């Protein structure tokens, strides 16, 4: 029974981890900012457009 | 004197052989009867583990 337990145990973390890239939080938020940043570089330049035409 | 004693110890060595032979024959079917419960213990364990 004991052997049981800690067989199944295993398999569930073994399957957390081969998905944890695309599914924990933490990998997850990684992605976000990097999402954001370039978002607000992009506003930028719209918002500077007539200038950046002109020259 | 010594016949007397001589009785005694023929009545209570009887009574001992008598229980003794009796006792064997229990106690291994009373161990048949665990083992065999113990078995279907073991089964329905394992049942159990692989459904949850």
């Amino acid at each position: 029974a004991e052997i049981n337990q800690k067989s199944l145990e295993l398999e569930l973390l073994r399957l957390e981890k081969e998905t944890a890239d695309i599914t924990h939080p933490l990998y997850l938020g990684q992605k976000h900012q990097a999402l954001q940043a370039m978002n607000s570089h992009l506003e930028a330049v719209l918002r500077e457009k007539r200038s950046l035409r002109q020259r | 004197m010594v016949e007397m004693i001589e009785s005694q110890t023929l009545l209570l060595t009887y009574l001992t052989i008598k229980m003794q032979k009796n006792l064997f024959r229990l106690e291994e079917k009373a161990e048949r009867n665990l083992l065999l419960v113990n078995d279907q213990k073991d089964q329905l364990q394992e049942t159990i583990h692989m459904m949850k």
